[PDB]
């Protein structure tokens, strides 16, 4: 199962 | 004993193309299980692997939310690392990220790992410690400042820790008959004379899983690695590895060379000398 | 920007007996950035429905795919892989060797 959070570099 | 998990993504511009694509492979060891291409027909997460396809479909739904939320951040992100580098709105830029858990003989977690780069150069990683980072240049502390400020850190240390682990270990139990089984590897080898005084000596090492192993040529005992040709290891296609090892010996003396292969499948090492 | 030039193996994956239906490889690995042209040939011609795995790259940062498609080896069939990327000013044409 994927990382859920997704955070803009 | 020693497994892992790892998710690849790989987010890459193309201007005058269309918008960036976003392709994210996992894999358990060295077996991919699901893949998510922003670029498909109709972009969704799929199985790769037989023992993921009983998953029910809020895991795909929930795979898939992730995805498509991810497709959308590294298109900003690639902008963002795009301006970090003073660079031009011509060239094709690529962001890579892989992630995941090692666990140890008896399944608990040895390490976590997140690390991402930019034009295949480090960019910026996760440390050990799962809660601070290290940053490549003045560009990746900017990213650095943003990801304190997100508490990425913190949310990934207990995703390495608690998620990670325990999909690992359910994957591991839901395909133990191919991710529990070390296929040792069929061994031979073969000798094919250069010149009238000089012979090459090649030992195969073919349909083995997982993919590590060692060959090695020794000369009346002694390694012989400035004189060995060794090819990298690769897939067969049907999930086993192949590998070749190779010295060039003086016509007479094939008798003083031997191989040596060392995999996780053997009930014990091989030590193998040409056949004539 | 630093660029890696494409490694290239063509291999069988069953060793290799003649008039014996088999799967021709080409594993291309180390290469970057990630765009390439890979073409599995027949007697210099391009073979259609090759197929090929999912892009995915090393701890080194470098990309690699295996492409594959069904074959049966024979005497005088001659097989071969053409690779392009932009570090190859040409294109790259490795031959399959059943020793290799």
């Amino acid at each position: 199962l994927p990382f859920e959070k997704s955070t803009i570099m | 004993g020693s497994h892992s998990m790892r998710y690849f993504y790989t987010a890459m511009s193309r201007p005058g193309r269309g918008e960036p694509r976003f392709i994210a492979v996992g894999y358990v060891d060295d077996t991919q299980f699901v893949r998510f291409d922003s670029d498909a027909a109709s972009p969704r997460t799929e199985p790769r692997a037989p023992w993921i396809e009983q998953e029910g479909p809020e895991y795909w739904d929930r795979n898939t939310q992730i995805f498509k939320t991810n497709t959308q951040t590294y298109r900003e992100s690639l902008r963002n690392l795009r301006g970090y580098y003073n660079q031009s709105e011509a060239g094709s830029h690529i962001i890579q990220r892989m992630y995941g858990c090692d666990l140890g003989p008896d399944g608990r977690l040895l390490r976590g790992h997140d690390q991402s780069a930019y034009d295949g150069k480090d960019y910026i990683a996760l440390n050990e410690d799962l809660s601070s980072w290290t940053a490549a240049d003045t560009a990746a502390q900017i990213t650095q400042r943003k990801w304190e400020a997100a508490r990425v850190a913190e949310q990934l240390r207990a995703y390495l820790e608690g998620l990670c682990v325990e999909w690992l270990r359910r994957y591991l139990e839901n395909g133990k008959e191919t991710l529990q089984r070390a296929d040792p590897p069929k061994t031979h080898v073969t000798h094919h004379p250069v010149s009238d005084h000089e012979a090459t000596l090649r030992c195969w090492a073919l349909g083995f899983y997982p993919a590590e192993i060692t060959l090695t040529w020794q000369r009346d005992g002694e390694d012989q690695t400035q004189d060995t040709e060794l090819v990298e290891t690769r897939p067969a296609g049907d999930r086993t590895f192949q590998k070749w090892a190779a010295v060039v010996v003086p016509s007479g003396e094939e008798q003083r060379y031997t191989c040596h292969v060392q995999h996780e499948g053997l009930p014990k090492p091989l030590t193998l000398r040409w056949e004539p | 920007m630093i660029q890696r030039t494409p490694k290239i193996q063509v291999y069988s994956r069953h060793p290799a007996e003649n008039g014996k239906s088999n799967f021709l490889n080409c594993y291309v690995s180390g290469f970057h950035p990630s765009d390439i042209e890979v073409d599995l040939l027949k007697n210099g011609e391009r073979i259609e429905k090759v197929e090929h795995s999912d892009l995915s790259f090393s701890k080194d940062w470098s990309f690699y795919l295996l492409y594959y498609t069904e074959f049966t080896p024979t005497e005088k069939d001659e097989y071969a892989c053409r690779v392009n990327h932009v570090t190859l000013s040409q294109p790259k044409i490795v031959k399959w060797d059943r020793d290799m």
